[PDB]
RNA sequence: GAGUGGCGCGGACGCUACGCCGCGACGAGUAGGAGGGCCGCUGCGGUGAGCCUUGAAGCCUAGGGCGCGGGCCCGGGUGGAG
RNA sequence: CGCGUCCCCCGCGAGCGCACGGGGUCGGCGGCGAUGUCGGCUACCCACCCGACCCGUCUUGAAACACGGACCAAGGAGUCUAACACGUGCGCGAGUCGGGGGCUACGAAAGCCGCCGUGGCGCAAUGAAGGUGAAGGCCGGCGCCGCCGGCCGAGGUGGGAUCCCGAGGCCUUCCAGUCCGCCGAGGGCGCACCACCGGCCCGUCUCGCCCGCCGCGCCGGGGAGGUGGAGCACGAGCGCACGUG
């Protein structure tokens, strides 16, 4: 029940939301893993533009 | 070589002190004559009266131009209409104690309270013991006892009310400068009647204490005081 | 900090700052927007007027990047080129007037809101006010379109 | 105040070398604790 | 028993800054002295300066300074602004100015330091005038944040001019029912 | 940047600059004084007629 | 279940607590409600007030020029009276000065 | 050293707060070259401590 | 300066002891022992310390010199004082009051002194 | 206020300026609001050259006390590792 | 209560001392003290006088013949996320922010990028939309001209904290006479902010002429006066943290 003078606001949170989440804990390992994977293909390709 | 600044400092110091004793003498003078002043004004009421009985006239005297009220009922249950004039005759608390000049305007504010109020016409003697051992001084907006006649000279002095005396002479011979010395006085914290009150309620005409007693209340104000 | 909350300071109290009376209870008016038409009418009324109803054209596929259209006004015209070429362009004798590409900076419509200093401009802008167009032939410039 | 004083280097051994820097504009940077 | 109302004899103003940077509260403990000591009016306005939030002491721009210096009998005075003195883009001359500010902007400082003017701090200012002697003191607009167009008297409601709190600005956004004379009524 | 060069305010104050620009520093203590009466104490009547 | 259904009890000692506000009387009123005709005209006799600017500059220098030929042509008790004159300090500095040496 | 000593530091024997040691000191790989170091710097009452 | 490292220091310093409603400062230079301002022996340029000898016997009085004060090793210049009450307590007076070395410490530094030779003198 | 003219080596206290001092008036309180806690619990970063098998935590206590209070500190008993 | 001087009516003397004098001192004393005595306020028990109904709760009203509670231990109820608003703290400031990406034990941290600001939010509004999109005056070339140029050029009134000038004046057996400071009659520039009055932009309506031109048109642009706008009128925002709703 609105209050006083308030922004009309509409939050989108009336689906089961909670069971789809998707948090961030990855997000260094992720960078790690990534950065990993480009360093080996740029080691597999000896001479060439490590970019492609 | 100091021996200049030694004099001169003492020249400085000796210069107040002769300006203390001649304002020590003014105020002893001013006092003198307000001691022949009341004396001219009581012996004159006489006089007046005395020469009309010997006529066979009468002489009606002045109506009185100087009240002291007394608050004689507490905080709890009062009219609004009341509330707000007892807050401007500044009595806020029971068995406070003001000073008010009357006129047309003042005793329809002091019939508007009469249930709420003791007052009457004050005595030279009940403006002195109130001034004296009750009198309070609204200095910076604080209640500091009148223990010097400095503290009177430096709020009133621009009015020429320089000590205790120019303060009860401005009160009882209600001056051009009533307005100002009455509200330097913080109203009367005065105590309970000792021998008790006759009747807090109804009116003093009806054997109470509330309304007007003319003469009377110079006889209450010694018990309170 | 859960310390600084007001919580912490209610623990010994009974109602939990909420009231005795009308108990917090758990959505006493509806949920959410519920009853703007109804019971809460006052409150969309006395702080959003217009909340209720249908005005204007529906325009289906709307594509921003069509009516993207970034507008400088002519006060702020002289930041998007060094101020080096401000000082010089008044030294210089010629009457020789440096260019504003006012789509390099990344605008397209130069809007007139502001005094221009006396100086001759090249703006190559896309759009242009009429305004900002006559200030900068006022001072003695060029308004040149660009695509 | 505004003026970097000079600051010496120490040797393995813990006494002054000959070599100096001048203290750098940080360590006069406003110390906020806030 | 005093019939006295106690709701207001509390007042509710600031007596120190809220803030527990250390360069403000030297700043302070320098005009808690000279606003008591000197007899200047200046010193009090200061002091109850330096309390104030960021938001009652909002930035002056370059532009009013060189504006409200620019006024008739006011040449060769140092601007004090205890707020913070911001660079203004739109403006292409700027004079050389005497400025006290506890922030002055870098591009700010540059703009009056390359017009021969001269940049103090409160320190400063004291040294250089302790009854603030010679000085016009300048405050930022209060009414400049965009929170003040939102206040008053609430929208939906016959001639207020009131921002109102809407999620976004577009044709369907808070448009009909109180706005227009088609769509039921217009305040 | 610092929003004061010289922190040092011992310095400050007591330089000639501030401590010619001061008034004279009130360090006598005034406590309250008591209350005598008119009828009573007879040098107090004295004092203020 | 029939409840109380109005009173007007309470609010008089509402009304009076944050006192009961007259108008915040502001100088120079608005010109809203004022009749179109007569606002229009109003504002055409502003418009026009840069055409008589001499016609006043130079009038208000005749009125000052009056008045620079009407400048130009222009030029209780006898003890406690005393004392009062002595007590204070600038007026009765030489009269203590003489109570000083008159001790000598 | 009024701040570094507040933290608790014992760096009464320490010839310069901003201590600066030669770029020798890099070079260290025993930390018995390490530990000699801070003996002669007098840093190591801070480690003792 | 001074008065800014006396805002970091006043709270929230390793020497600072706070309990039972009283305060206190440890710091090797304080002679009040107190946490203020004018008592704290790390802040200022001059700094008055009073400590025990060595030995059992005198008094050590610790004068903070003027220049290198970024160079604690140096800093402070320490000169010990065994002799009877009444000439320990006067060089003292004298060090602080004649070379005018924080003169507004004279006082607290003899009643330390005096507290510090009671202290080193056998019991009855 | 300032410039040219007619012997004995001495003096309490203070000012954690977020401190210290002075003077005045005042003090009901539900729902409710706000503030300050050197009130208390548990963990983390710092810190106290902290404490502790010459006895930690916990517990008991006709013991000695402190604080307006939340609480806390000491004594004595128990206990055994924080 | 010296007198050197002024005319109507006829500038510092030294001591001492007493105190109804800016909140109590005594330069007065006397008892008692080792196995029965002293102190210990609080705490343990007991007695007596006065007061004194049982808490929580809903309630106009509870000791209620209203409800819950036999007792004790332990557990046990405004949280976290998102959004928003306002307040406050901090940084930078017409900007601001890497948050996504990338580069280089604690470290899954921290540091860095700038041709990684893409992008967000702010810097411009207004209209349903096509769209349009935020000061002017004066002096001359042809008492009034479409446009030639010329120069000063972002309002006005009122109230406004502060500052500015300073008629006069604040003392040494005099009187000139500066420099330093300070007070002040009166006079000003007036911050923010408030009210009012103008102006400008957009929509719309009314009246009304006059310009423009690669395409002279059911074209384009301008004016005056009302009116609708969440505008302009020498920016305040952004990020972060905290509080409250």
């Amino acid at each position: 029940a609105p209050s006083r003078n308030g922004m009309i606001l509409k939050p989108h949170f009336h689906k089961d939301w909670q069971r789809r989440v998707a948090t961030w804990f990855n997000q260094p390992a992720r960078k790690i893993r990534r950065r990993k994977a480009r360093q080996a293909r740029a080691r597999r390709i000896a001479p060439r533009p490590a970019a492609g | 070589n100091f021996a200049e600044l030694k004099i001169k400092r003492l020249r400085k110091k000796f210069a107040q002190k002769m300006l203390r004793k001649a304002r020590r003498k003014l105020i002893y003078e001013k006092a003198k004559h307000y001691h022949k002043e009341y004396r001219q004004m009581y012996r004159t009421e006489i006089r007046m009266a005395r020469m009309a009985r010997k006529a066979g006239n009468f002489y009606v005297p002045a109506e009185p131009k100087l009240a002291f009220v007394i608050r004689i009922r507490g905080i709890n249950g009062v009219s609004p209409k009341v509330r707000k004039v007892l807050q401007l005759l500044r009595l806020r608390q029971i068995f406070n104690g003001t000073f008010v000049k009357l006129n047309k305007a003042s005793i329809n504010m002091l019939r508007i309270v009469e249930p709420y109020i003791a007052w009457g016409y004050p005595n030279l003697k009940s403006v002195n013991e109130l001034i004296y051992k009750r009198g309070y001084g609204k200095i910076n907006k604080k209640r500091i006892a009148l223990t010097d006649n400095t503290l009177i000279a430096r709020s009133l002095g621009k009015y020429n009310i320089i000590c205790m005396e120019d303060l009860i002479h401005e009160i009882y011979t209600v001056g051009k400068h009533f307005k100002e010395a009455n509200n330097f006085l913080w109203p009367f914290k005065l105590s309970s009647p000792r021998g008790g009150m006759k009747k807090k309620t109804t009116h003093f005409v009806e054997g109470g204490d509330a309304g007007n007693r003319e003469d009377q209340i110079n006889r209450l104000i010694r018990r309170m005081n | 900090p859960s310390r600084l909350r007001k919580t912490r300071k209610l623990r010994g109290h009974v109602s939990h700052g909420h009231g005795r009376i009308g108990k917090h209870r758990k959505h006493p008016g509806g949920r959410g927007n519920a009853g703007g038409m109804h019971h809460h009418r006052i409150n969309f009324d006395k702080y959003h007027p217009g909340y209720f109803g249908k005005v204007g054209m529906r325009h289906y596929h709307l594509k921003r990047n069509q009516s993207f259209c970034p507008t400088v006004n002519l006060d702020k015209l002289w930041t998007l080129v060094s101020e080096q070429t401000r000082v010089n362009a008044a030294k210089n004798k010629t009457g020789a007037a440096p260019i504003i590409d006012v789509v390099r900076s990344g605008y397209y419509k130069v809007l007139g809101k502001g005094k221009l200093p006396k100086q001759p401009v090249i703006v190559k802008a896309k759009f242009f006010s009429r305004r900002a167009e006559e200030k900068i032939k006022g001072v003695g410039g060029a308004c040149v379109l660009v695509a | 105040a505004c003026a970097r004083p000079l600051i010496s280097v120490y040797s393995e051994k813990g006494e002054s070398s000959g070599k100096n820097v001048t203290l750098p504009a940080v360590f006069k940077a406003p110390i906020r604790p806030d | 028993g005093v019939d006295i109302l106690h709701n207001k004899d509390r007042k509710v103003w600031r007596k120190e800054p809220k803030s527990q940077d250390m360069y403000l509260r030297l700043l302070v403990k320098l005009y808690r002295f000279l606003a008591r000591h000197t007899n200047s009016t200046f010193n009090q306005v200061v002091l109850k300066r330096l309390f104030m939030s960021r938001t009652k002491r909002p930035p002056l721009s370059l532009s009013r300074v060189i504006r409200k210096m620019k006024l008739p009998d006011r040449e060769n005075k140092t601007a004090v602004v205890v707020g913070t003195i911001t660079d203004d883009v739109r403006v292409q001359e700027v004079p050389k100015l005497k400025v006290c500010a506890l922030r002055v902007t870098s591009r700010a400082h540059s703009r009056i330091l390359k017009a021969e003017g001269k940049i103090l701090t409160f320190h400063q200012l004291a040294l250089d005038s302790p009854k603030g002697r010679g000085t016009v003191l300048l405050s930022g607009p209060r009414k400049g944040r965009e929170v003040y167009q939102h206040f008053g008297k609430a929208p939906g409601t016959p001639h207020s001019h009131t921002k109102p709190y809407v999620r976004s600005k577009g044709r369907k956004f808070e448009r009909a029912r109180g706005r227009r004379a088609s769509w039921g009524y217009k305040n | 940047m610092h929003k004061m060069l010289n922190t040092d305010l011992s310095r400050i104050l007591k330089s000639p600059e501030i401590q010619r620009a001061l008034r004279a520093p009130r360090k006598k203590i005034h406590r309250r004084v008591l209350k005598k009466n008119p009828l009573k104490n007879l040098r107090i009547m004295l004092k203020l007629n | 279940a029939k409840s109380k259904n109005h009173t007007t009890h309470n609010q008089s000692r509402k009304w009076h607590r944050n006192g009961i506000k007259k108008p915040r009387s502001q100088r120079y009123e608005s010109l809203k409600g004022v009749d179109p005709k007569f606002l229009r005209n109003m504002r055409f006799a502003k418009k026009h007030n840069k055409k008589g600017l001499k016609k006043m500059q130079a009038n208000n220098a005749k009125a000052m020029a009056a008045r620079a030929e009407a400048i130009k042509a222009l030029v209780v008790s006898r003890k406690l009276h005393r004392l009062a004159y002595i007590a204070h300090p600038k007026l009765g500095r030489r009269a203590r000065a003489r109570i000083a040496r008159g001790l000598r | 050293p009024a701040l570094v000593m507040s933290k608790g530091h014992r760096i009464e024997e320490v010839p310069e707060l901003p201590l600066v040691v030669e770029d020798k000191v890099e070079g260290y790989k025993k930390t018995k070259e390490a530990v000699l170091l801070l003996k002669k710097l007098k840093a190591w009452n801070d480690i003792k401590k | 300066s001074a008065h800014l490292q006396w805002m970091v220091v006043r709270n929230c310093s390793s020497f600072l002891i706070k309990r039972n409603k009283q305060t206190y400062s440890t710091e090797p230079n304080n002679l009040k022992a107190r946490n203020s301002f004018r008592y704290n022996g790390l802040i200022h340029r001059k700094t008055v310390g009073v400590e025990p000898a060595a030995d059992g016997k005198g008094v050590v009085v610790v004068m903070k010199r003027r220049s290198g004060q970024r160079k604690p090793a140096t800093s402070y210049v320490r000169t010990t004082i065994n002799k009877n009450a009444r000439a320990t307590l006067s060089s003292i007076r004298h060090m602080i009051r004649k070379n005018k070395y924080h003169p507004d410490l004279r006082m607290a530094a003899i009643r330390r002194a005096s507290a510090i030779l009671r202290s080193q003198k056998p019991v009855m």
